[PDB]
RNA sequence: AAAUUGAAGAGUUUGAUCAUGGCUCAGAUUGAACGCUGGCGGCAGGCCUAACACAUGCAAGUCGAACGGUAACAGGAAGAAGCUUGCUUCUUUGCUGACGAGUGGCGGACGGGUGAGUAAUGUCUGGGAAACUGCCUGAUGGAGGGGGAUAACUACUGGAAACGGUAGCUAAUACCGCAUAACGUCGCAAGACCAAAGAGGGGGACCUUCGGGCCUCUUGCCAUCGGAUGUGCCCAGAUGGGAUUAGCUAGUAGGUGGGGUAACGGCUCACCUAGGCGACGAUCCCUAGCUGGUCUGAGAGGAUGACCAGCCACACUGGAACUGAGACACGGUCCAGACUCCUACGGGAGGCAGCAGUGGGGAAUAUUGCACAAUGGGCGCAAGCCUGAUGCAGCCAUGCCGCGUGUAUGAAGAAGGCCUUCGGGUUGUAAAGUACUUUCAGCGGGGAGGAAGGGAGUAAAGUUAAUACCUUUGCUCAUUGACGUUACCCGCAGAAGAAGCACCGGCUAACUCCGUGCCAGCAGCCGCGGUAAUACGGAGGGUGCAAGCGUUAAUCGGAAUUACUGGGC
């Protein structure tokens, strides 16, 4: 049946800050397990796991793109062990593809440089950790580089991000000085061979140089590896040191109660460091089973109505987390078996979007070759191909109902800007485009505008709709130019009623019949009243006939909607109608619609309304060195500002800003603060402004 | 070699056969020098729902053809000793 | 190739050198008989006519050419040297 | 090739896609193409309620 | 596909009597039965050539059940069959299943018949036909499967059979409920009001 | 006995008529499209254009009863791991089932797709001689005897990936020569020459190198003449338009000779003749697969090649041949050209017009589905394997047919709409009400047929020399259905869960009001609308058709409007 037992399954996430070296220590494992030659680099583009051309030319991991391959721990380099990275992105645009991988993954190797330390964007990646108690250890790259240390960096995850970072190695040689890692389990030095023959490892002696300080760091894992249960305590207690079995099983309960956070040295460039982070995922992250069992639900929430657990005998159960776009078959879903097996062809019952299922093939991955394989088991990624009604964070399973899987979340994208083709001509085979990118990530949100007849999009940064144009560019061969949403102006009085009239009448000559009917403008204060139109009914001289009089509020509802200032809603508007003329005949009401047109369209001048501008609510929370400056940005732009709270991490900062203006705000926004702002806009109110940006429309048509 | 099968003429769910001289290289439905006899397996009280043409097929037999299995079947049967 | 026509065209190759070498014996032993016609030397050319006559046939009972070609060869050059005379 | 638009009414701008359908105009010159109302942004003559299949108008729920 | 709506509305504008309702109390007091439906039926159309062929085809059609689909081809056949095509048409109008049923009773009027044909409670000779269009063939039994009695509309139904002519040809058991058919229904042996050559004028025009 | 019993007209030039005269209309039909609407069921239909380029999964294998043998699985033998000499498994061992890879034999040239090419190298009709023909069949014989490799392999070396080498062997139905063969081939004869393979099943006799031999039987091989199937070739006739296309052709036409093809042939070569085609249309040009038939027509006729079937040509484009019975070969070869993919940079792979499916074009045409259960087809002795042929399924009112969306009752003619002569008319028995039923779809239960066959056990003769092996015929036993929750039957509650579209001026069947005033608009022709619109739009009401309705496109008819039947100057 299954190739392996499921102790031998590692799924594992590689995720850090942008350039951290996540997709060279992935190129890297992949070499190491065998599966790739020729280590190769990315800024050459070479690598494997970039394929989409963008990453090839930018060289930025955009996607995350999972990978298999075969490396052990047991007498390393033997008994083979599986092993599932998946190669997430860090950047803050693409940090949905995070989220969906964090979901998806029973644990994750952090990444940090030893430059740097943490970075916002590993600050951000540890929050969407903690969001799903993903055990996790940390890697940290970038030694050999100038200015690198790496108890600074340890100080850093511990006393930043609020986790506890427990040395599972300390490095030797910092700059160029770096050779190799010393362990604190097996307390031996181990000095990686020369450049990207780092494959060997030639176990070595500890120098002296470091001897004292890696006893130091030893003695410290040894008390917080016992700090896991009380046998492994008292035992110590009696001056006798644990061994390195005990002490790796308990850090790795340790790991998957999520209390501790181990870290790994290396430089994924200089080839050093990369097997002995393997040993740490094979010794101390869960394997599928190791794991709690993952919480079922039937059609019905309760404490655990569907008990699921990674077996081969357990229902088909698992998680659809990861769409993609194919050209070839139309689309490419990803999917993680939690519980069950399923076949080629076999059927499954979409639990969530109310509908059966089929997988034409299911493929495993190289990063982009789709392996074409039989049958895919609990523990084990897949990608399903053909099944069509799912979308991302759908649950896939057999007709017993394991139908509710905890999350139905996502993002919402923060930058927002219009496009438009070759020529309006393509419209449809724009939109398409879009509909397929619209399904393919959650994030990305294709907007059609009510408004105005352009198609805005939303994403989360100038870099992701950057490779979304491109991406459309690219793979769909159709090139859109861009531009700036339109506003949203509208129209409403003051405060003053202003009596208008306004006469014509038809049948002189034996013509059809009138209407005739006098008006008064009075305004409400804008957000009087809820339904954006109000009336009250006045008519007493000359009154207009029995079923007419609400078909005139009906008319100059379309007066309203027309608004005569430059053709926008009048808004909380109100009309008060006094008088007119009749007969017991069949007058027209529609000659007193264009009568009440005439008297809308003067009465309403002379009234002078007020031609507002789209004021948006803003929240922003920001960390304590930027406020003041975010808040100078708001005010050069048009700060109206609402108020200030101290959060625990930073600080309560909401405003009012006119979303003529807000609109590439996010990249600004981010670059005023390192990017550890958050914030939402939203709207709060129309007003005016002194702008000569107000004839626009005025311009294409109307007064 | 001229095999002497059946043809499947008819319609769906409703099979109606076709005892056919054809050599084996002709499609199903396709080429035959000729027809002898048809069969029909969901005839119920037709003309015995079964009919062959004993006079051709020792005609072809004799001189040099084969018979499929079904229609040698049917020959079993029309010979009535089964 | 993807399927097992592979080891037809290597059987069919392995044919062709063979098929290649017996039919040059054959048309060297016929230009020899015709060369003999052409000289005008008549034992010689029944000699030489009796040199290929088992080859051709031989040849055509393994099916390299047809008996219907051996038959014509044979005839041509019959022919040809009793009027050589 | 010229096009009649029928019906009360219409949206098409320089560059919109309309679909075309036979049959003269009878009066004006050298028109021989109505354009099929309510097919591709060309969209259906607005307020009808009788012969709403020519002219492509969704039948009113009421 | 049946016929919905007003079956007065039928009857009045065809002016004659079609017996789409059920023929218990009366037609003109329950309908003014000489004006057409529309208000302005008080006017007097003149309805020339035409206007009469399709009075005259609409009123057997609206009589029978039967719509101008399946009516093209009972005229198709009934022309291929050899004789009057006129004739022809009648007779395997009057052969229909839900014809013979309600001519031999069992449903005061078409349209209860051919809810009975339909609802699997009749057999022709032993089958259930469930098949309003079942043509049934001469020296035939119609077996309307006991437990399709026992229901008392039926059987008030059977009651108002009489009071009209036993036809020539069905020789209705009345009270076994069964039924043969001995043979054709001729054309004399119908109403004589339809002009079936004004049907085939219309249709081979 | 039946094989037909089958021919309609109108609007429209004029003040008005008659006639020629064209435009349009009612009819039938469609691979259809689109708008509106849309319940089911059965059966059929579904890329007409871009023969445009194609990701991917499959669309051709089989045979151990041909061979060497043992890659995997086991039946296995002897053991001293395991171990209670094993029921608690170590290996040598193709010994047997079985079989990876290989040799070999058969298939792959079938089945399937497309209509680019093709105006005659074709197709159809009717004949002909100058031939071939695996597997299939009738008949007649042979089935000595031996050797040389070579694969697999082994060793070594490349392929730093894929993909190949240098030597050493060993088998076969692989291959080669001698023996022999004639009514076979050549030859007038005289005379000469020609081939082959063995395997499997059983066992009494008797010799053995337990290998067997041997007497059997089942299969197989070679040769030769027939049968049949398929196939090659030839001829006469028909098989689109354009003469704003009048000449065209040197292997061109033929004679002789040589060669070649299985076969006859300027198929080819070499002479020699100067001929040959042509107004019955040569040549050139455009276009096109032909046909059985399909739509139409009363018939002659017109248009056409969707489905199903026969023929042909083609398989990225151009060219060539190799094996073969059969190819100049869709999933074979080789070369040139374009393109694509892999490349570790030294190379290499591919051909959806197969089924699915993508992208593009279009207005437009379906799932990356289920199984060999039937029929078949290849292989096999058979079980048995392959089968995107096939049988079924999924999508879509694309079409044809059937059915229901309730039935009866009901004058307070309810309300209310609309009209109005102001009394009422009409919606209208229509709904409401009342009773009856449950088709259909939804649930529940029950349940045909498509199933022939083949396996084991068995008997009768048949076989021999053996009643053994094996055909072959019965017999009993377990069984082989994708569709599939089949069709269908019966029960369950309720009338619920199911009617729309067009038209209403004449042609034409169906008329009034309000709203518009040559504006908005309608329209198939005649035309309507410039204040009383049955012609626009809405309302009411009606007429047609009804899971369709309408529009458009398209062929034909009506068109006696290309008139041969059937017209005119
Ligand atoms: N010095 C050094 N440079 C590194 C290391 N890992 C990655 N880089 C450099 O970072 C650049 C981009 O690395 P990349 O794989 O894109 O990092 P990622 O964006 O997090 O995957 C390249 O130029 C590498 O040379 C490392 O361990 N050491």
């Amino acid at each position: 049946a299954r190739t392996t037992p499921i102790a031998r399954y590692r799924n594992i996430g590689i995720s850090a800050h942008i350039d951290a070296g996540k997709t060279t220590t992935t190129e890297r494992i992949l070499f190491y397990t065998g599966v790739n030659h020729k280590i190769g680099e990315v800024h050459d583009g070479a690598a494997t796991m970039d394929w989409m051309e963008q990453e090839q030319e930018r060289g930025i991991t955009i996607t995350s793109a999972a990978t298999t391959a075969f490396w052990s721990g047991m007498a390393k380099q033997y008994e083979p062990h599986r092993i599932n990275i998946i190669d997430t992105p860090g950047h803050v645009d693409f940090t949905i593809e995070v989220e969906r991988s964090m979901r998806v993954l029973d644990g994750a190797v952090m990444v940090y440089c030893a430059v740097g330390g943490v970075q916002p964007q590993s600050e951000t990646v540890w929050r969407q950790a903690n969001k799903y108690k993903v055990p996790r250890i940390a890697f940290v790259n970038k030694m050999d580089r100038m200015g690198a240390n790496f108890l600074k960096v340890v100080n850093q995850i511990k006393t930043r991000l609020g986790a506890n970072p427990v040395p599972l190695q300390l490095a030797i040689g910092a700059e160029e000085h770096f050779t190799g890692v010393v362990d604190l389990v097996k307390m031996k030095a181990i000095n990686w061979n020369d450049a990207d023959q780092g494959v060997t490892f030639e176990y070595e002696d500890i120098p002296a140089d470091m001897v004292e300080l890696a006893n130091e760091w030893h003695q410290n894992l040894i008390e917080s590896a016992a700090e896991a249960s009380e046998e492994l305590m008292e035992k110590y207690l009696g001056g006798e040191e644990l061994t390195e079995a005990e002490i790796k099983g308990a850090l790795r309960q340790r790991v998957l109660n999520n209390e501790i956070i181990l870290v790994t040295c290396g430089s994924a460039f200089k080839n050093k460091g990369v097997q002995a982070m393997l040993d740490a995922v094979i010794d101390y992250l869960p394997s599928p089973v190791d794991v709690p069992a993952i919480n079922g639900i039937l059609d019905d929430g309760k404490d655990t109505p569907a008990e699921r657990h990674a077996s081969d005998d357990e229902p088909f159960s698992a998680l659809a987390f990861k769409i993609a776009t194919d050209p070839f078959v139309g689309n490419l879903t990803f999917f993680r078996v939690y519980s069950g097996v399923v076949n080629s062809g076999d059927t499954v019952l979409n639990s969530v979007k109310a509908a059966r299922e089929r997988f034409g093939r299911i493929v495993q991955m190289h990063a982009n070759k789709r392996e074409e394989i039989k049958e895919v088991r609990a523990g084990d990624i897949a990608a399903a191909i053909g099944l069509k009604d799912v979308t991302t964070g759908d649950t896939l399973c057999d007709p017993d109902a394991p139908i509710i899987l905890e999350r139905m979340e996502f993002p919402e994208p923060v930058i927002s800007i219009a496009v438009e083709p070759k020529t309006k001509a393509d419209q449809e085979k724009m939109g398409l485009a879009l509909g397929r990118l619209a399904k393919e990530d959650p994030s990305f949100r294709v907007w059609t505008d009510e408004e105005s007849n352009q198609t805005i999009i939303a994403g989360m940064g100038e870099l992701h709709l950057d490779i979304i144009v491109d991406r459309m560019k690219r793979e769909f061969n159709v090139e859109a130019n861009v531009g700036k949403p339109q506003v949203a102006y509208r129209e409403t009085i003051r405060q003053k009623v202003t009596d208008v009239e306004g006469k014509h009448a038809k049948q002189s000559g034996g013509r059809g019949q009138y209407g005739h009917v006098v008006i008064d403008m009075y305004p409400l204060e804008p957000g009087s009243n809820p339904k954006g139109y109000e009336f009250i009914n006045d008519i007493k001289g000359g009154v207009i006939p029995g079923e007419y009089i609400p078909a005139v509020d009906k008319g100059i509802q379309e007066q309203l909607k027309a608004g005569p200032l430059a053709g926008y809603p009048v808004v909380d508007m109100g009309i008060r109608l006094h008088f007119g003329s009749y007969h017991d005949v069949d007058s027209s009401e529609l000659a007193f619609k264009l009568a009440a047109s005439i008297a809308f369209k003067e009465g309403f001048k002379k009234a002078k309304p007020v031609l507002l501008e789209p004021i948006m609510k803003v929240e922003v929370e920001t960390p304590e060195e930027n406020t003041g400056d975010v808040i100078g940005d708001l005010s050069r732009r048009r700060g109206m500002l609402k108020g200030q709270e101290s959060e625990v991490t930073g600080v309560k900062i909401h405003a009012e800003v006119p979303l003529s203006e807000m609109f590439g705000y996010a990249t600004q926004l981010r670059s005023l603060t390192k990017g550890r702002a958050s914030y939402t806009m939203e709207f709060l109110k129309y007003d005016e402004a002194p702008s000569n940006v107000a004839q626009a429309v005025i311009e294409a048509r109307g007064k | 070699m001229v095999t002497i099968r059946l043809a499947r003429h008819g319609a769906k769910k409703r099979p109606f056969y076709q005892v056919v001289v054809a050599d084996s290289r002709n499609a199903r439905n396709g080429r035959f020098i000729e027809r002898v006899g048809f069969f029909n397996p969901i005839a119920s009280e037709k003309e015995e729902g079964t009919r062959l043409d004993l006079d051709r097929i020792a005609h072809w037999v004799g001189q040099g053809a084969t018979i499929s299995d079904r229609v040698a079947a049917l020959i079993k049967e029309v010979n009535k000793a089964a | 190739n993807i399927k097992s026509a592979k080891k037809r065209a290597i059987q069919s190759e392995k044919a062709r050198k063979h098929n290649a070498s017996r039919r040059s014996m054959m048309r060297t032993f016929i230009k020899k008989v015709y060369a003999a016609i052409e000289a005008g030397d008549k034992a010689a050319a029944q000699k030489a006519f009796n040199e290929m006559q088992p080859i051709v046939d031989r040849q055509a009972a393994k099916g390299l050419i047809h008996k219907n070609k051996a038959a014509r060869h044979k005839a041509n050059l019959t022919a040809q040297i009793n009027k050589l005379a | 090739v010229t096009s009649y638009i029928g019906g009360e009414g219409h949206n098409l701008q320089e560059h919109s896609v309309i679909l075309i359908r036979g049959g003269r105009v009878k009066d004006l010159p050298g028109v021989r193409y109505h354009t099929v109302r309510g097919a591709l942004d060309c969209s259906g003559v607005k307020d009808r309620k009788q012969a709403r299949s020519k002219y492509g108008v969704k039948r009113p729920k009421a | 596909a049946r016929y919905l709506g007003p079956k007065l509305k039928l009857s009045r504008r065809e002016g004659t009597d079609l017996f789409l309702k059920s023929g218990v109390r009366a037609i003109d007091t329950k309908c003014k039965i000489e004006q057409a439906p529309g208000q302005h039926g008080a006017r007097k159309p003149r309805l020339s050539d035409y206007g009469v062929q399709l009075r005259e085809k609409q009123k057997v059609r609206r009589i029978y059940g039967v719509l101008e689909r399946q009516f093209r081809n009972y005229y198709k056949e009934a022309a291929r069959l050899k004789g009057n095509t006129g004739e022809n048409l009648l007779a395997l109008l009057e052969g229909r299943l839900d014809n013979v049923v309600y001519r031999m009773g069992f449903g005061a009027t078409r349209a209860e018949a051919r809810q009975l044909v339909s609802h699997k409670a009749i057999m022709v000779n032993g089958r259930v036909v469930n098949i309003a269009s079942y043509q049934v063939s001469p020296n035939d039994v119609v077996s309307i499967r006991e437990k399709a009695k026992k229901q008392s509309r039926v059987k008030a139904a059977l009651e108002l059979a009489e009071q009209r002519e036993k036809p020539t040809w069905l020789e209705v058991d009345a009270g076994k409920m069964e039924g043969t058919f001995k043979r054709k229904p001729e054309r004399s042996d119908l109403s004589a009001d339809i002009n079936e050559h004004l049907i085939v004028e219309l249709y081979s025009k």
